This record gives C-alpha cells, structure tokens and sequence, in this order.
C-alpha cells in the first residue's frame, strides 16, 4: 500500500552570491559551460466559427410555434446579426496575421537543409512531421465538411460519435476556416525560407541568402561569444543543438504546458457546442422538451401555455450563448495581435529584449501551425558552471594618462592562461574565453580614476 | 428573409446564413401491441364504494375503446388536468388506472382534482406527477345490475387525538392512498354527523384515532364518479387503444430516410438501420446520455439503429454591386440535390433559377453550389471568400 | 445585365526565390527601385459618455411609480454609481494620454512648413484640412450644448431627427467631451513641431530646430541608403513623397478599412442609445406601454400589478445596459494605452523594430484627431525591382591574413559598373548603388576562412 502524503516546505533556490568589492577592480561572474535548450508557447489566434438558426433551435416546423415565434422574430434577427459580425472579425484577424507572415522573398528549401543541424521541421514533400505529431496527440473529433452530412446518414458506421452529425439536428452550422491548410503550409515554409537571414543591418530590404549555419554563428557572436571560440567548436555546437532539438519528441506530453494549452483550446470549442445541445432536452417546467409531444397531448388553448414556457427558455439560452461568443472572439483577436508581434520580432529577428522568446538570451526561434493558432519554439542559450574572476574597469598607459581603453562587449581580466605572457586578457562576455588584448576588441575612452595604470607592455596603443 | 432581417432594401454584400431544409418526412410505421381487450366488467354490477372505500383497476397488457364505456352512462362532469381528454383516450401507456366510486351529484360542487372540499381533504387525492382526468356520471334505467348504496356517505373528519388530551393532530389524505381513519369508520355512515374513535397502539405513542362523517340521500338513478390516471413508460407500454395495423404495408425493416414512428406509444421521427445489438437485450429502446433515442430492439430479432433525420444547412452569396446572388448547400453535396425541394425551405427558390434553371449543380470542396461557374481563375481576394481556397468572383 | 459569379481559387503570392549557394560567396537580393507609400490606422481612445436619470427612464413622474419604486430604490443608486465610475475612467484615460502627447518644446509652425513637401495636414491658419475631411465623411449627428435645446422645443425646425432631443424625454444625458477640440488641435500641432529633433542620444533634452527635409535625410541614412544617392535624387524624392501624400485625399472612402473602423465606432455609440429608446415601447405583458394608460383605465388593486410588471422589465434593461458600458469602457482604456505607446514610439521617433507603423521599414509618421480616437498615418518605404548580385562575406589582404575588413550597413559586391575600376564595391542595403570601398564604409574584423583573398589592389587600408 502506498505511503502517506508528505508535508513539505516549498524550496527556494538562492542566487549565486557575489561579494561586492571595493577599489579599482572587481569580482566578475562568467559561465564556463552552456547548453542549448528550448521553450514553447501556444498562441491561440481564432475561435471556431459557428452560426445558428433561431428558427431550427427553438422549434422544428410545428406550425403552432411558428406563429408564436413570429412575435419574437426580431430576437433571432439580433442573434443572427451578432454571430455574423463575430465571424467577420475572425476572418479579419486571419488576413491581418498573414499579411505579416508573407515575405517578399525567400530561399528555396530542400532536404538536408541546415547542414549538420538536424532540422526535423522540414516538410515531407506537406505540412511537417512535427505538426502532424501535434495533430495526432490532439484528441479532437473527426473533421467537418467532406463527407459531412453523409456521416450523419446511415451510410457509415454505427460507432460514429461526432457532434457534427448533431450539427444537423441542433441547427448548428460550422463555418469552414478561411485559411485552407495547404495555404497554411505554404506560409510556414515561407517563414523558414526567410532564415539566413536577419543579420547584416536591417534585413528589411535585402535577402542575405546564406547557409543556415552561418546565420547561427553570426547570432552567437551577437551575444558576446568570441569568433575564435566559434571556429573551434563548430561541430560541438551542432551536437548540442541537435540534442535540444531531439528532446521535442518527448515534448508532446501532458506536463508540457504549451501542449496542454493547445488541448484546452480544443476542449473549449467542444464544450460550447455541447452546451447548446444539452439544452435541447431542458424543460423549463414545460410538460416535455418536445414541442410535438406537447401539441399531441394538449388542447390548443392550453397547448401554447406550455409552448410559451419552452420558447422563452430556449431563447434565453441562445442569448447567453451569443454573449459568450462575443467575449471569446475578442480575446482571440487580442491574442492574435500578440502572435503577429512575435512573428515580427521573435521569429523574424534575433532580439535583445529578453522577456519575449525563451529565457536564455535569444537565438533563432521557429513557428509551426497548431489548431486554432500558432505554436512557437524558441531555441535558447543556457549558461552553466559559472566562475569568479578578477576584472578591471579599464586600462591606461601609466606614462600617458590620456591613453585609456576599455573592452568592447567583453571584459579585461587578470590572465589565468599560460599561453598569454601579458598580465591581462580579453574575454567574451557570454563565455569564459581569455585572449590577448588587441585593437579589434577595444576602444579608446576618456580617462577614469579606476582604470589600471599599466607601466609596461600595452599593444593598444603600443606607445 | 435577409432583407427583412436587416429592415432594408439594400443588404451589404456578403455571405449570409439562411434557414435550413426540413429534410423531407415520410409516412409512419409502428411497433406497438400486443394484448387483449381490457376487461371492464368490475364496473358492471353491484354497489360502488363510499368515497373512502375506492375500487381500483390496474390495466396492463390490454386494448381499449373508452367510448364503449361512455355509452354505458350519462356523463355529467368531464375534466382532465394536464392532458386533453381526446389525447388521453388515444394515448398508449405503461399503465392505465381507474378508480371508481358512488358519488351523489349533490356533492359535485365539492369535487375537482384541486378542490378544497372534505372529499379531497379526507377521502381521496390524486398525484399531479401523472396527468389526470375526472368523470361524474349516472346509471341509465337499463343498467340495473349496478345498484345503489343505502345512503351516499363520506368522512368529513380525520384526525388523531394527542395522548395528553389538550391537542389534536389532523390527518389529510395522502395522494393515491386510503385515509388511515378508514380502519375505524363503518362501511356506511349510519347517521349524519356520526363519529368514531379507536385507541392508537403504544407503538404509535398512544392517543386516539378520530373520524366523523356525513351522508347524502339515495337517488332514483345511481350517481357515481371516476378518477383516471395514467403512467408513462417505454418498453412497459402494453396498455393501448385497440389498434388496427392493416395496410402499413410494412413497419420496421422498411426504409425510408425520414419516417414518422411510434413504438409502444413512443413517438418520434427518423431513419433506421440494420445494425448490431448492444445491451441490455430486450430492454426495448436504447438511449444516449442526453436522453435521445439511439436505437431499438424489435420482434424480428433485429436491432435497429436510429439516426433521426438529417437537415440541410443553407447559405446565400449576395453581391449588391451587381445585384446578383448564388447559393451554397454546405457539406450535403450535390448527390442529394434536386431541381426542386420537397424538403423544404421557403416557398420558392426561383430567384436562383433566374440563371440556374439552365445549368447543372456544381460540387465544390466545401460543398455543392448553384450558379457559380468553374472558371479556374486565381485571384488574391474576392471579398467574398467561401472558406478554404474557394472564392466567388463578382 | 451581368451574368453568373465565377468560382476561383484563391491566389497565393509566392516570394521571389533566391538560390542558396554553397561556397565563400553568395547571391544577394537588392531592390533597384522604391516608392513611398502610406498606411493608416484608427485607434479608439474613448467612448461616448452618458448618464441616465434612473427615475425618468423608468417613469414619467406618475405618482404611482413614485411610490412603487421606493421598494427598488437601491437599484437606481447602483446604476448611477456604476455609470458614474465608468465616466470617471474615460476622463482618466484622456488625461493620461495627453500627458505624454505634450512636448516641453516645439518649433513654431508657419505656412510653407516642410519646404518642397506639400504638408496638407497643416492647420488652415483651426483643425486641419484632413481632420475636416474625416469629419465630413463621418455620418454622426451634430453635437449639442450651445444650445440645441431649441431643436427639441417648438422654437426650431420641424426636420430635426436627433437622438439628442430624445434625451430630454428618456432622461438620457450625453456628457460633453472632456476637452475643447481646439486644445486638442493644439496638442497635435505641438506634435508636428516636435519633429526635428528625431534622435541624437534620446533627444528628450533637446530640440534640433532643423528643416524637415534635413531630418528626413537622417532617417534615410538610418535605413542603409547611401548619402551620395540621396544628394543627387532630392527632387525626385520630393516628388515621390508628394504623390504618396496626395493620395490621402482619395483615401476617405468606405474602401479604406481604417476609415470604416471610424464609422463603426460612431455607429456603436448611437446604437447603444437607440437600444434604450426602443425599450420604452416594450410591453412586458402589461396592458399598455404607457403608465398613464394603465392608470387611466384601472382600479388600483389591478393598476399596481400592471405597473410593477412594467417597471421590472424597464429596470432589467437598464442593468444590461450598464454592464455593456462597463465592458466597452474597459476596452477603450486598453486601446488608449496602445495609442499612447505608438505616439511615444511610432510618431515621435523612427523605429527599427518593424511590425509597428506602416509595413515598409519606418520613416516619419503623423497623427490627427478623429472621432473618439486618434487616426494615424504612416509614411513608409517599399522596395521594388529586386535583382540578384554576387557578394562576399568580407575582403582581405592575401599577403597579411592578420587584418581583415567587412562593410558597415552595406555589402561588398562584385563590380558591375563601368565607372569603378575596383573588383569590389560597397552598396547601400536599402537600395542598389555601387560605390568605391573606403574606410568610411568599413570596419576591421577578425579574419575568417570565407573572406576573399585580395592579393593586389586594396586601398582601405592600403597597408
Ligand atoms: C559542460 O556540462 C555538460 C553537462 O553539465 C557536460 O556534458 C556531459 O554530457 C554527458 C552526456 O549527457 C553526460 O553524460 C555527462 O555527465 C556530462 N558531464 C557533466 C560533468 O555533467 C559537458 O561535458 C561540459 N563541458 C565542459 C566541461 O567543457
Ligand atoms: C534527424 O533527421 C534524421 C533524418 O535525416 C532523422 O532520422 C530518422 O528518424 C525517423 C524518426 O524516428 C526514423 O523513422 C528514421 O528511420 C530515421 N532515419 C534513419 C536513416 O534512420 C532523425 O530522427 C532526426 N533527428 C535526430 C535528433 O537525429
Ligand atoms: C594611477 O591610478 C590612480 C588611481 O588608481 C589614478 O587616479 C587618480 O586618483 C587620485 C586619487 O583620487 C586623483 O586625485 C587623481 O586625479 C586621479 N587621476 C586622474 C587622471 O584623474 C591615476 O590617474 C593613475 N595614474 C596614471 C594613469 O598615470
Ligand atoms: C521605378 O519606380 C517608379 C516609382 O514607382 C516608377 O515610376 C512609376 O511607374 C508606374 C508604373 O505603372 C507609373 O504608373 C507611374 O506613373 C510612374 N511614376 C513616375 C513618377 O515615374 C518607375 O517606372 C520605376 N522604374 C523602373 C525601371 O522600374
Ligand atoms: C498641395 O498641392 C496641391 C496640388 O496638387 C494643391 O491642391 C490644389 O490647389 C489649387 C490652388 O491653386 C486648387 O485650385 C486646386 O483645386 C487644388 N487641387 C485639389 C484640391 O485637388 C494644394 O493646395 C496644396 N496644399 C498645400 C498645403 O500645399
Ligand atoms: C584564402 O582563402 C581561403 C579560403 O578560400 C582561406 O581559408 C583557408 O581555408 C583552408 C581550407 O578550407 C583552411 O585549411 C585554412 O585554415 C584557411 N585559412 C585560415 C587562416 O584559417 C585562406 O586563409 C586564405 N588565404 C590567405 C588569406 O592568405
Ligand atoms: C572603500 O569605499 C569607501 C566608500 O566610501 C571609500 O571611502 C574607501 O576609501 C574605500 N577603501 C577602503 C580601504 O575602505
Ligand atoms: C401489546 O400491544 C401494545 C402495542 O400494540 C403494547 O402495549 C405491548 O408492548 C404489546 N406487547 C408486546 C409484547 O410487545
Ligand atoms: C439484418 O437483420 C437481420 C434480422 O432481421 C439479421 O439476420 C442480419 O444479420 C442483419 N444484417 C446486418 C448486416 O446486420
Ligand atoms: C473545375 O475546374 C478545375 C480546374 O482544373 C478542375 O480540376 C475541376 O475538375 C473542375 N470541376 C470541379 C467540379 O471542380
Ligand atoms: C558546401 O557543400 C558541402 C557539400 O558538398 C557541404 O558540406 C558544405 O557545408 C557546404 N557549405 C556551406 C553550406 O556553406
């Protein structure tokens, strides 16, 4: 028999402490190890589009209720118009999103793209295996339109359980998506074609058209990793990168919260339809939920007392339903704006903002189709094995106080490396990689009291 | 319909929903039966009971024609709560119950199913969970096998004294139950205002049963009343009106796409299919979690599945710039489409026919459409998308 | 007359493909033509503010109502409180927006401002010609409060059809706007005068006070257009710019989506009032929609039953109305925050993040007053006539692989121009335009294997 549950304190991780130091030099923390890793997000962009029939939902061809309904015919008109406007908004958001997805130009894409990088995202020319894994993991009901109506009809299995056949009972109509999944696949491939790249200035006109690996090295130097390290570790980088990518095959689990959100987007749509269906059986104190039954059992002077009760409650349900749809539609529109923003930042370029994208600085990110939205993956850079080193605010010529320099995108640290005869060395800011100080990694600055006074050998300036 | 919904003669161009087709219903089949005529002979002789002595007849498995019974008496009061009297005669049920009794018509002012009179306070009540009817009637001079009470009688009080001799507990009669006081009251009340008592058993905590009653003079023709209630059910509905099944000419196993039906008095409409036979066997019907019939067992040994019938969604493409329109029938596909519809939607669709009387229907990936023309053009934005890659050009 | 509609596939506009080459050099796509163009957007910032007399809407002061409502008097207080708070929020949002709109300093503005640019947005020294074009195209009823009482009253024309005078029947009050339109116009003139400075190390502390054209040229070098080209094409630039500007006079049609949004904001405000008005005639099963009718024909034991039923439905519609206002007010506040963000980014300065503003990189944008909000216009750059050229990652001295170079905000391309004797040439990235390579266009970089080896003539540096 399993053990009793155990009460426990919530752990609090403590940040690595770095003691403050006085004077002209200071302690510096730098990682000596790193790993690629990924994060994911799901941004819903749409609400499934439906319409209803205030003439088929309330009653079903009984002439007595039709005449009663006429006194309320304007409520249906309000219902229909409201739903119609909601659907127009959904189509607006789709077009607006795609307008930013498209690029004026892109690379062609072939198998083996990305060189040593594995790139499982490539299409089976298609959508992609990753998108299909998502769709398989999703528990959503079998699709509408074709064959449609004939899966309600006896020409099919008795085991069908689709609410879609109930679509033809309840008066529901499910409108088709505007986007067409094949066009959708074309749009996501177009985004992959914009890769390599964003670097090289704005990237808003020109298209670099360079190998994928090269764009990666460019991004790595954009985060303060020295160029020398990048050339030495090229295969290592690809190996760590593909380990992170390979983990995506385990990413389709219930502990993946982005995945969970996708499933709940599906769940919410299904629930809304089920609510209207269940209400068809809801008496309002009426003798029966069936109009024809109460007609058959009652003299007409009393018959429509029962019909009236039934009609009013049915209308009330429809009104509540519409209000809910309008709210959800608006939340989707706002969510779609966010998706558009990330496409124009997190995907189309490396970003310096932190915040957006996965939390590991930023390096290239990717996006794929997901039901009712976009699913993002963010490659990130996670530091490890931080060490503490001595560093100086800057250096100057002790023979001439106006000769003062400071490192660019890096630090001056006391050398701890046997290759360098010089007492100080430059390092990248993202990684511990000391190197000799040269003019390429430094700039002249105004003098400051904290700069070290070097009385001997400084190559930048030599004098 | 669209113009009326927008209260205007100029609806903005777009695609709009319109009401769906009713899907073409067809003539009925039934699986009711069987049984034998419900013997109503207990009413044909002897003296009917005092208001606290009711006779009851439970009817199951049997057939009836209540108008035959109506011919036997003159009815001086007909009323039915929660059901038309015509329907209760024509309805088929899991049970039919008849209560019958002597009743002077001098007391008819005090009797209705909702009455506050002493007859309902202490002698009889009916549940409102079931529809009810009431009949008051008298005996014809040729029905003399039925005979009169010495006097009509009733209990006008029923209470129990508390054992402490200071208070008393009233006992109104429970619906569908004899009053407790019947155990002490005599088969008739010997004199108006007679009262009776019985000591309560110690298991009851002591005290005394108390009851009293009143009488009404005997009349030239016997006067009587009836109470009727019915019970709903599914595969228990063996009580039915006498039925004739000639020239259906067939029932279950004859299809059909939308047919009216009744099974053991359970109405519905739908199409059936020959299928497996999930359990429980012999349970009559089969239902989903929403209490909608799923399918039904039959005496041909065949389980039938039921799909109800399938309505057809409709939408309309409207181009106000050219003042033209076209339509889409949705997922239904052109295989169920015909030049006219009995299914039906609105009294005409001739405005579509202004061009489409001259052309065949066109299938599309979304669905069958009328008056679209397959141009195979590629256009970036129709401002009238049909969904997917479909696009109707103005 | 016209024939049948034509079914068509939705076209998919393919990006221009660029081949992915596999060596030390690559194809580069660069536009050879461009045009100015504009986009517009409407951001609502406020909703119309209303209050409702909670006694007058329910009844006309008939005394039976005056006593009957005492039982429900707390409902009215809740209604008034909720509406009052909603109006306070609208005023808060307006003040907050203007607090950042204002500038500490601006240029004086004169006719002929902006030089050769037409600048039709200038006030007719009033509001502006553009603002009036918008207001004339808008179908909204003329505002009251000076006085407009006599368009209700017998002292005026029989043709008034204003909801405004229906406000004196129903007890509605539309609140006057928080600010005089003239003050608001003054704030946007300050925004016009806030241009130039456009930058230079935040510019919150300074004002450059330079010609509009001059500030534009700095914006143009901000996107990689070379200066030499700009100096030779200045008149050409002015012409293209004014063609884009002139199109705004044709932009105010229902085919303009931003314009359409403005009209619907107006429609919604009027719509809310009409809903309440229509309910005055809505019986709730009461013998008449009029209280006085109910009073005139009934004995008080029945009369009061009829009146209470009538009252209950009237209060119910007021409650739903309040909820509707609370929702809309909140969405307006959020929208106003967005506008504030754009004014302090997309308008006051050039932005490099893309997404925002018009989709053509970014160059100066303008904003004008619009009903219930701000209307933005964004000037942008659209590239055209892209060509592919050969380009290199960098260039080098083959005799000394210990100092190499790479272009700044441009590319090194093989020369195709008869004017330039050099094997390689610098180009701007926004526009194709070869130039000799000089130190102004380059930076020193660490060497890489993909850099070209020049064994002879390379002047930047010669040594
Ligand atoms: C940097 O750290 C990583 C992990 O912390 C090291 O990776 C090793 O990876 C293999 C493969 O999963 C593991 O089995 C080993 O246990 C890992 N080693 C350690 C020490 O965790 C990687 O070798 C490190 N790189 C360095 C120190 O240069
Ligand atoms: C990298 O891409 C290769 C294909 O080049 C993938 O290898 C295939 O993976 C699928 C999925 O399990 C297998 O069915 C195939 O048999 C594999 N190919 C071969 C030749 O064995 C691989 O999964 C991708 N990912 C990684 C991390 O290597
Ligand atoms: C040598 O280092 C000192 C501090 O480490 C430099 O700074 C001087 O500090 C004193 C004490 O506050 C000040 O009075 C001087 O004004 C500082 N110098 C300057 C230039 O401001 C000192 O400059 C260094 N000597 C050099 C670089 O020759
Ligand atoms: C370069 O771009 C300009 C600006 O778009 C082009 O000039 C316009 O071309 C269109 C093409 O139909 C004409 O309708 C306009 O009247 C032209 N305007 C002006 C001011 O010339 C020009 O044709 C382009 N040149 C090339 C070679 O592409
Ligand atoms: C901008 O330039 C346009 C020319 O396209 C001017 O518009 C015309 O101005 C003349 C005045 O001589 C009028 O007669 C025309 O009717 C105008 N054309 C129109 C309205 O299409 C305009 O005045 C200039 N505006 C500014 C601010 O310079
Ligand atoms: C000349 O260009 C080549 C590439 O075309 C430069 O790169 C060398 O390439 C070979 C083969 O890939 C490597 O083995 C060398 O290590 C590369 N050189 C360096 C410095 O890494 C080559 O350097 C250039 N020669 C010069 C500049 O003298
Ligand atoms: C440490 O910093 C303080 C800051 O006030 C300064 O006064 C002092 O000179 C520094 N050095 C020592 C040794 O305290
Ligand atoms: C005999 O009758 C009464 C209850 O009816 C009570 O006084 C007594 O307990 C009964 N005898 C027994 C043995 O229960
Ligand atoms: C159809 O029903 C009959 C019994 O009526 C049965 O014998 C037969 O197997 C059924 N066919 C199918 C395909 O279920
Ligand atoms: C319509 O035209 C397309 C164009 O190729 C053709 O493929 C298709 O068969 C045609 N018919 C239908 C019903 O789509
Ligand atoms: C060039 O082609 C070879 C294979 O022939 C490939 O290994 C190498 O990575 C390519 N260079 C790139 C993509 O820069």
């Amino acid at each position: 028999v399993p053990g009793e549950m155990r009460l426990a304190s919530i752990a609090f991780n403590h940040p690595i402490q770095v003691d403050q130091l006085n004077s002209s030099y200071f302690k510096l923390s730098i990682p000596t190890n790193f790993s690629f890793g990924v994060t994911q997000e799901y941004i819903q962009t749409t609400i499934q589009k439906v319409t209803v029939d205030c003439k088929q939902y309330v009653c079903n061809g009984f002439q007595k209720c039709e005449q009663l309904l006429r006194e309320y015919g304007q409520f249906c008109s309000k219902i229909n118009q409201a739903l119609h406007g909601a659907n127009l908004r959904q189509d607006d958001s789709v077009r607006n999103l795609f307008a930013s997805v498209k690029s004026s130009q892109s690379s062609p894409i072939i198998p083996g793209f990305g060189g040593d990088f594995n790139l499982t995202l490539l299409e089976p020319v298609a959508r992609s295996a990753i998108e299909d894994l998502l769709f398989d993991k999703v528990t959503i009901a079998d699709p509408g339109y074709m064959q449609g109506y004939d899966d309600c009809m006896q020409q099919g299995p008795a085991s069908a359980r689709d609410l879609i056949c109930a679509q033809y009972v309840a008066g529901y109509k499910v409108l088709p998506p505007l986007m067409d999944v094949n066009m959708e696949a074309a749009y996501t491939s177009s985004l992959l074609g914009s890769i390599a790249g964003v670097g090289w200035t704005a990237g808003l006109s020109s298209f670099a058209a360079i190998p994928f690996a090269q764009s990666i090295f460019y991004r790595l130097n954009g985060v303060g990793i020295t160029q020398q390290v990048l050339s030495e570790n090229q295969k290592l980088i690809a190996n760590k990168f593909n380990q992170a990518l390979g983990a995506m095959q385990t990413g389709f689990t219930t502990t993946n919260e982005a995945f969970h959100k996708v499933q709940d987007a599906v769940n919410n749509n299904a629930q809304a339809l089920s609510k209207l269906a269940s209400e068809l059986s809801n008496t309002f104190g009426a003798i029966s939920a069936s109009i024809g039954d109460i007609i058959q059992r009652l003299d007409p002077p009393e018959q429509d007392a029962q019909i009236d009760r039934l009609i009013n409650g049915r209308l009330t349900t429809l009104n509540a339903f519409v209000a809910q749809q309008l709210v959800r539609s608006e939340s989707a529109a706002l969510s779609a704006q966010l998706a558009k923003d990330k496409v124009n930042e997190c995907v189309k370029a490396q970003s310096k903002r932190s915040g957006f994208c996965g939390q590991g600085t930023h390096i290239v990110s990717f996006v794929v189709n997901a039901p009712n939205g976009l699913y993002f993956m963010h490659v990130g850079y996670y530091p490890s094995n931080h060490i503490e080193v001595v560093s100086a605010y800057g250096l100057c010529d002790a023979a001439n106080p106006t000769n003062c320099i400071a490192p660019v995108n890096g630090y001056f640290i006391k050398t701890n490396n046997t290759r360098i005869v010089d007492e100080w060395s430059y390092t990248g800011s993202s990684f511990y990689a000391p190197e000799p100080i040269t003019s390429l990694n430094t700039k002249y600055v105004a003098p400051q009291v904290t700069y070290q006074n070097i009385s001997t050998n400084l190559p930048p300036p030599l004098l | 319909q669209l113009h009326c919904s927008y209260e205007s003669f100029d609806v903005e161009s777009g695609v709009y929903s319109v009401s769906s087709f009713e899907a073409k219903p067809s003539g009925s089949v039934v699986e009711q039966a069987e049984g034998v005529e419900c013997d109503f002979s207990p009413l044909l002789s002897g003296t009917p009971p005092q208001v606290y002595n009711f006779k009851r007849l439970v009817f199951t498995n049997c057939n009836y024609n209540l108008t035959k019974l109506l011919s036997l008496f003159s009815v001086n009061d007909f009323t039915c709560s929660q059901i038309s009297p015509a329907a209760i005669a024509s309805n088929c049920y899991s049970s039919l119950i008849l209560d019958y009794f002597s009743y002077p018509l001098s007391m008819k002012s005090d009797l209705s199913v909702s009455s506050a009179g002493p007859i309902s306070q202490f002698n009889y009540k009916q549940s409102f969970s079931n529809p009810t009817c009431l009949i008051l009637a008298t005996v014809p001079h040729n029905l003399t096998t039925i005979t009169k009470p010495l006097k009509y009688s009733y209990i006008n009080k029923c209470s129990r004294f508390l054992s402490d001799d200071r208070t008393e507990v009233p006992q109104l009669v429970n619906a569908n139950q004899y009053s407790p006081c019947v155990s002490i009251v005599p088969s008739t009340v010997w004199e108006d205002g007679d009262y009776y008592r019985k000591q309560l058993s110690p298991l009851e905590g002591g005290g005394w049963l108390v009851a009293s009653g009143s009488t009404v003079a005997m009349t030239e023709q016997l006067q009587m009343g009836f109470g009727i209630t019915v019970q709903y059910g599914t595969d228990t509905n063996s009580v039915c009106p006498k039925l004739e099944f000639a020239n259906d000419t067939k029932i279950a196993s004859q299809l059909g796409n939308c047919v009216e039906y009744s099974l053991y008095g359970v109405s519905g409409r739908g199409v059936f299919q020959n299928c497996t036979a999930v359990g429980v066997r012999q349970q009559r019907f089969v239902y989903d979690a929403y209490q909608n019939l799923v399918g039904y067992y039959s005496d041909d040994g065949n389980y039938y599945c039921l799909r109800a019938c399938v309505s057809v969604p409709v939408s309309v493409i409207y181009d106000k710039e050219t003042k033209t329109h076209a339509t889409l029938f949705g997922s239904v596909a052109c295989e169920h489409i015909s030049s006219t519809m009995s299914q039906y939607s609105r009294s005409t669709r001739s405005m579509l026919k202004r061009r489409d009387s001259t052309y065949g229907p066109l299938q599309t990936p979304v669905g069958c459409v009328l008056g679209l023309v397959n141009s195979s053009l590629f256009v970036e934005d129709c401002k009238l998308p049909l969904g997917q890659s479909l696009c109707a050009l103005p």
